[PDB]
């Protein structure tokens, strides 16, 4: 039973690793880059106008 | 009957007490709300109430509210009393002077009042169980003050103190040697028996025996709580050779000023390793006497065994107890002091140790805890003395203590007392 | 506070018809009407851009067999009998 | 328990604004003041930095204070400007004009009384005040002199409290004023006398991290301030969140300050990776320790190899083990034993807290007292002496009321501090 | 009582250990999980759980084989310890496996040997399975030989060694490893047994009609031979034999302790049912040169001691009849000073057929281990190999660059010369 | 056990990237870095080449370098380019200009500090580093110079670790540069001491293989990279998968290097067949042996009849029986004792691994330390002497701080290496 419990704990650790994969893939900097892309684009457009 | 009152002082004390009390509750079958669904075995740790609820005979202290508030917000909040859970407003912060002179006195009176309220209930109080690491300011200062008050107001009741001394290699403070040297004086004079609990030994034991790459503070506290439960189960459960607090402290303390004792618990084996080995009594005794299985960074071969006590739990029989003792005596690798021929204490219990869910330990037929007074403590005392003296050469981290309200000569007094400890150890261990 | 299903249902309820049937045919006109509704919902241009990019992501075994495994590969529990001619009873 | 912040000068005001942004993000507090955090731990010790109102709004325990009304208007119009209490916005009419004497004797002197009134107002509401933290830059006029006046008054009023000071040390490679040596020399002695810890930030190293470590193309002042904001968030992590090994301001003071005047520190925030190499690199404690002590991760511009670490302390965030946080710390102590002083073995303290920064798996903040922190002080005293030899840029101070004897005393204290730093570098047991 | 401790070194050691422990589990009815759904006491150590841990120690320098064992079917049977390997292979280097990389694992190997020894109270001896062709099986094996001899004295020591073939080989430094290893195999092995792959392949091809013989079949046959040799103390018999019992009658002199092996009948299922596998027939098949496990013709040498051990429904009646027939026929000759020359063991437990294997279930079988002068041929072959490859110092730099002295090649070659000389001398007539 | 790899130059970068592609496919690692294999054995020893990040993403333990960033951009844009780590994409601003001097003394020397920093970081990450692998071409400037300085520093930092190099050696028939002899002479004289084992790959022989053995109309550098990546996988297969007769780097070195400086191996792979002939080929151990031992299959432009085999190694992969490989080796030795060396009978080692490469019944790789490897060294030495008697292109190489006398050293080092092979020829 302890063997099965430790295997379940290892599976839970793997699930935690997958969740940390999810949060790492989440890891906003790219979104700020997109926002500044829009910023430089529209400043360029205003400059042309 | 046979009550034992637990005090957990400081951050380290509270964390180790958490694991110790979870182990006590699991082994006594007490739910976290404080009830036993389905025998006066808990009487030493839990006070039975009229409503049917069991309240532990514990007192948590810390000048910083973090650990006590974590306990209050934890699962065992219903178990633990709203009182006996004292908190401060600002921590000692690695300052024995703070913990002993300025912020310790504003809380020591309440601590003594709570201790009185927990002791007048007790009718057969065996003694006190003080868990505190001397590295911290409140573990050293507040612990020292509380020990002084308890000793002066409670007579000669037995007092065991589990202390996590500054480990010789790894440490988490620079003022920690100062705190250890300062608190050693009080711990010597007022604590009846002291138990070494340094960190490298426990951590290496967990790395090698338990085969886990991340041994952490929870695992260390779990092991320490297992040791405490093994030591104190003799009065909790019926055994072939019952020993009480006085019973083993008399056999463990040869002289009043030498009571510091080494500890080693085994079989401390990994779950995977558990059923692939024939854990016999002789095998576990040999594993305990192996230096690698000790929970203190003091190798026995550099010292002299003086008086060793073995707490056996499980299906152990006096047969195998005596056979293991005979084999250990025949082995020449370990050496006992000449003037103490027997040098062996044995206490047998039929209650096997219990393993908490999620713990690294594995439940076994039998186990044994070694508590031994030996000369090996002199070397760790010398290591911390060398840790301290070169720092004290030109007053490093001393203005804090000077301005906090401590006289400068107290450091020299603590240095001299510690040096007296090593010299007394050497004198007693010297051959007749 | 809620879940993905809760957010999806809350968002799709706004596009339901008067009679309550889940309407599934949208066009650019009402898409842009929803967009301008959000535009008046929050007036900061940077926050509106953040909301839109955040909600739409604008620019975001038979093969392997071991000869060592072949040892106990075929033996089963039915082939394990104790020896008939074992050693006699231990008198020691 | 409760800690209260004061922001002085333009640089201090902006660094404190982004610091409050980071704290609000960590504690789940919206700019509108309402709570939106994920769990209860963010509310358990939210009273350390914030104060609750009748309506549930969490107003920061902050005093935003500076002569120039422009910075007040900018920070109030900023994204989190509605969070602060308006009565904590204290400002004068005319700016100090990068004049230490103007900020310390003439213009800031009249307004420091009201600043002290609002600071005592905010402190009396605290159940158990842990201390103050002043965010400022020593290169400015009102951000250095008037901030030092604040620190002096706070020392005179609250003796046992801890005044952290986060001072942005000016550097001529990033020079913005021809009076920075004067301001720094006049402010460092006050920082030594009054502030319990004076933590140095070098804008050279800020740009160095933003270039060679974070690989930011155009790291603005906001990008510069994120690192210091993370440092200020991590320095007080164990106060606000539980951990396996707690610590606080007094912990760090006693375990990092061996002698009363040796209380200047240099910071390090780890991990720090580029945008592309974020998920590629294994965010493990081994890589954390590897990036911990190198000069490129340090946001103070003085090479630590030229000096010896008097003391160090690492405050970790995240779920990590002791055999992952301390044994390798001793391994570093051994493999660079030359850079650690021999008369204090185990120069470095470890502290662990459970809650990591939002988004990041694990982190650490470095607080280190090293002999190399005298490089800035020597190499700014050189410029101060060069300018003061010819009495350049001195008629302003003399007209405001400063005598040259005060400048001589300031340089004497400069030399005393650099000598004290030096005579612990080559010392032998 | 009568425990035999198995130690398996290297590639061949681990493979033969897997095969022999499969056979032992088959014989004693022990699950791969280690259970019966005390004639096993010699190989399986009882614990409290009724699960039986084999009295074996697997040692290797590279982790592939130990990982495979820990992943395979017998993971729950074999102890997590006693199954140890280093981090880097000896890499066909006797010097590496004996001086540099094996020294850091010999200490743990002897610790595990102590753990095996103090568990048993009636240890009959040690049995090391190895091949001297490779690096670890030669060097680490020799080092364990010295440590076992110095730590145990006159305890019985069987080595089952796969020497390099006289005709083909799977390595170029294999002759060097074999020559360097024979020194230890002569000075610290009480009985060594020749198990090269040639005669096993030939026997498999000519008897079992296997078109694709493999290490699997070779190791199965080796395990059959080991089980036949060890079953005398495991099961009752008319004429039981023991380790010392057969050693004292197999080795006439301390230096003459290398023995050939021949197991018969060894036939497939189809062929086994067309033959009268009687005692005389199986004895003749054993003494046939084709049936041996090592490529070494008896007719070119002289026999001095044959230990014949029969299993099954054999009887001393037909045993003596077969011995008489062997004496009568003159195609084979015995040495002048040893008239009897026969040590006969009888066991009532017939060899268990391995399911999914190639052997056929046979009522009676017999394994013969023989000390004879014919080993001089294979020793001459291996020493001519060593001399030819050592004349102009081939691969010697690899050996030397591991804290190794070039002169022990020469002293080992002198040892081979002395061994061949003493075999010739003992085989010389009066 | 784990092996850390490096790619130098444009040739080395392309071929190493393709090797990483085939290894990722073999171990079931998609370009996203995750594992989607169909067995336990794939993850059992995936740490040999891949290092797990904090997320379990398997970053290749590879260091990619070239003075030109164009090949860095190309390898990044490749389908598996996202698998690697950006910090290992170390490169310069100015190219080597096809100059060994620039690649070894001026630009490569100034760029090698970060290179060794990355390599030692990978070594520290490694638990028990089996060896360093390098892949490059001796005919280029940055590939050859950069790689030679690599092997030098790697040897001086880790003496006992196994140094494998995959050197693409130019041939006169397929020469596409005028300074291949200069670069190769200045590189082989470093490879012959600093590298534990070197394997030479010929574009001419690769083209011949693709033309005739594969019957493929238009293979490319991609197909040549296929052919050499199969070799790279097969040489270290036994370090990643179990087998009846396992092997590793040091086993190959000790069994194939009779004398310290004879470690230039000529390679071959099997089986290779076209689409039309795949159904006609009856794959077996004997067929593998003959199609391995024939000259046309080996990608060395050196005829085996012109030389004798010092040592040979056959790393077989797949489900097979050892009796037939033993028969094949013994029979080939007996029937071609003329092709083998008399004073080392049984010149051929055989290793067997259970896991085959995907796409075949079973396969084999050939390590050949044949004495005919001296042919290309002799011909390129003749090229170098012809140029260096008339002082051709010397000013470009000497302007980078170098002088005549190291070319004079290199030509003599090649010459006496050729003489050493000739002695056993
Ligand atoms: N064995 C064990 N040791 C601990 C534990 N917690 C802390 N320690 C060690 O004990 C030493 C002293 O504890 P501190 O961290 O100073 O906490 P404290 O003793 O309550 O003192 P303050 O922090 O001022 O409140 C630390 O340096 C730790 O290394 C624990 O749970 N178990
Ligand atoms: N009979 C038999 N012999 C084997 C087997 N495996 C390896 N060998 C022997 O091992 C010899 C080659 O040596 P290696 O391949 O180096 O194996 P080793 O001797 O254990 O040395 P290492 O590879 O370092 O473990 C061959 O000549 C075989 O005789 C096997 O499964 N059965
Ligand atoms: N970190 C940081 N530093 C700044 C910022 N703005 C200005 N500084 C620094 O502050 C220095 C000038 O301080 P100043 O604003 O004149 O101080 P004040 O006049 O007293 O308010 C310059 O050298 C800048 O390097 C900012 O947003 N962030
Ligand atoms: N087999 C093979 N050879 C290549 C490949 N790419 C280039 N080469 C050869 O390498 C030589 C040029 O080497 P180069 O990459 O320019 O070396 P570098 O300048 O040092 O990087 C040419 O003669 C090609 O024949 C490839 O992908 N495969
Ligand atoms: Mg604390
Ligand atoms: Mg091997």
């Amino acid at each position: 039973i302890i063997r099965q419990h430790r295997c379940a704990a290892m599976e839970e650790a793997t699930r935690r690793e997958q969740e940390r994969i999810a949060v790492d893939a989440v890891v906003r900097v790219q979104e700020q880059d997109f926002l500044e892309n829009l910023a430089r684009r529209d400043r360029q457009r205003r400059i042309m106008e | 009957m046979r009550e034992a009152i637990c005090i957990h002082i400081g951050q380290a004390g509270c964390q180790v007490g958490n694991a110790c009390w979870e182990l006590f509750c699991l082994e006594h079958g007490i739910q976290p709300d404080g009830s036993m669904p389905s025998d006066d075995a808990f009487n030493t740790f839990f006070s039975e109430t009229g409503a049917g609820k069991h309240v532990p005979r514990c007192l948590f202290l810390d000048l910083e509210p973090t650990v006590v508030d974590e306990v209050r917000t934890g699962t065992y909040r219903q178990l633990f009393n709203p009182e006996q859970l004292v908190s401060g407003k600002e921590d000692a912060a690695n300052n024995y002077a703070r913990g002993h002179y300025t912020i310790g006195k504003e809380i020591v009176d309440l601590a003594l009042d709570r201790i009185r309220k927990l002791a007048d209930n007790c009718t057969g109080l065996q003694g006190f169980m003080v868990f505190h690491a001397v590295g911290g300011g409140t573990g050293s200062g507040l612990g020292a003050l509380l020990l002084e008050r308890l000793s002066v107001d409670y007579g000669k009741k037995s007092k065991l103190g589990y202390t996590v001394y500054p480990s010789p290699q790894v440490s988490t403070a620079v003022v920690e040697p100062y705190n250890c040297v300062l608190s050693t004086h009080s711990l010597l004079e007022h604590t009846d028996v002291a138990t070494m609990l340094d960190n490298e030994a426990i951590y290496d034991l967990t790395r090698r025996s338990l085969d886990i790459e991340r041994p952490s503070y929870t695992n260390v506290n779990r092991l320490i709580g297992q040791v405490v439960s093994s030591l104190t189960a003799s009065l909790r459960f019926d055994g072939a050779l019952n020993v009480d607090l006085t019973e083993f402290q008399t056999n463990l303390v040869p002289y009043p000023r030498i009571h510091f004792v080494l500890t080693s618990y085994a079989p401390v084996v990994s779950a995977e390793k558990a059923y692939h080995e024939q854990l016999s009594v002789a095998d576990i005794t040999n594993s305990v006497f192996e230096p690698a299985g000790m929970l203190t960074k003091c190798d026995p071969r550099h010292g002299k065994y003086m008086s060793c006590c073995l707490m056996y739990r499980g299906d152990v029989v006096p047969k195998d107890v005596n056979a293991a003792i005979a084999t250990i005596k025949t082995k020449r690798t370990i050496q006992f002091v000449d003037w103490c021929p027997t040098g062996f204490k044995c206490g047998i219990n039929y209650q096997p140790p219990t393993v908490v869910p999620g713990g690294d330990l594995a439940k076994v037929q039998r186990a044994v805890c070694m508590i031994a007074n030996s000369t090996a403590i002199a070397e760790v005392f010398a290591r911390i003395d060398h840790k301290f003296d070169l720092m004290y050469s030109k007053r490093a981290f001393v203005h804090w203590y000077v301005g906090e309200g401590m006289e400068e000569g107290e450091f020299s007094e603590a240095r001299e007392d510690l040096a007296a400890l090593e010299k007394d150890y050497e004198e007693v261990g010297a051959e007749s | 506070a809620r879940s993905e299903d809760d957010v999806l249902l809350a968002f799709f309820d706004n596009f339901c018809a008067v009679d309550g049937a889940p309407m599934v045919q949208l066009t650019t006109a009402e898409m842009r009407m929803y967009f301008v509704g959000i535009s008046m919902r929050m007036k900061d241009d940077t926050d509106f851009e953040l909301w839109c990019t955040r909600a739409f992501c604008l620019d975001r075994h038979p093969l392997y067999t071991t000869t060592n495994e072949e040892y106990g590969k075929e033996s089963t529990s039915s082939d394990y009998k104790l020896p008939q001619h074992g050693r006699p009873q231990q008198f020691t | 328990r409760e800690i209260v912040s004061c922001q002085a000068g333009q640089c201090g005001n902006q660094i404190g604004s982004k610091f409050w942004e980071v704290i609000s993000d960590e504690h789940g507090v919206d700019p509108t003041g309402t709570y939106q955090g994920d769990s209860d731990l963010q509310l358990e010790r939210i009273n350390v930095y914030f104060d609750e109102s009748s309506g549930g709004r969490y107003v920061p325990r902050a005093v935003l204070m500076d002569l120039e009304p422009g910075t007040m208007d900018s920070v109030r119009a900023g994204p989190y400007g509605q969070l602060f209490r308006p009565d904590n916005f204290i400002f004068g009419q005319s700016g100090a004009g990068n004049n230490w004497a103007k900020g310390h004797y003439t213009e800031g002197a009249e307004l420091i009384d009201s600043v002290l009134d609002v600071c005592r107002k905010e402190a009396e509401s605290c159940d158990c005040l842990q201390g103050f933290q002043l965010s400022h830059s020593l290169g400015g006029g009102t951000g250095s002199g008037m901030g030092t006046l604040l620190i002096s008054k706070l020392r005179e009023e609250y003796p046992d409290r801890i005044m952290m000071t986060f001072s942005v040390i000016p550097s001529p490679r990033v020079s913005d004023t021809v009076v920075e040596p004067y301001n720094t020399t006049l402010s460092v002695h006050q920082l030594v006398e009054n502030s319990d810890e004076s933590m140095c930030i070098d804008n050279e190293a800020l740009y160095d991290i933003c270039f060679r470590t974070l690989k930011l193309t155009t790291p603005t002042f906001g990008d510069l301030n994120h690192l210091v904001a993370a440092v200020m968030s991590g320095v007080t992590c164990c106060l606000r969140f539980p951990g396996q090994l707690n610590s606080d301001l007094r912990k760090l003071a006693v375990n990092l300050v061996p002698f009363p005047r040796l209380h200047f520190f240099m910071m390090g925030f780890a991990p720090l990776t580029s945008r592309g190499s974020q998920q590629y690199r294994g965010l493990s404690v081994a890589e954390l320790t590897q990036q911990m002590f190198d000069a490129k991760n340090m946001m103070q511009a003085a090479d630590p190899r030229h000096g010896r670490y008097l003391t160090a302390s690492a405050l970790f965030r995240g779920r990590m083990s002791t055999k992952e946080v301390d044994e390798q710390m001793l391994n570093v102590q051994n493999k660079n034993s030359s850079y650690f002083i021999e008369w204090i073995p185990n120069n470095i303290k470890s502290s662990i807290c459970d809650i990591p920064p939002k988004g990041l798996k694990m982190s650490v903040t470095f607080i280190g007292n090293n002999t190399c922190i005298q490089e800035m002080f020597r190499r700014v005293g050189e410029q101060f002496t060069g300018m003061f030899r010819r009495k350049a840029f001195l008629h302003w101070y003399t007209g405001e009321g400063m005598d040259e004897m005060e400048f001589t005393e300031a340089e004497s204290n400069m030399n005393d501090l650099v000598s004290e730093y030096q005579q612990y570098q080559d010392a032998t047991v």
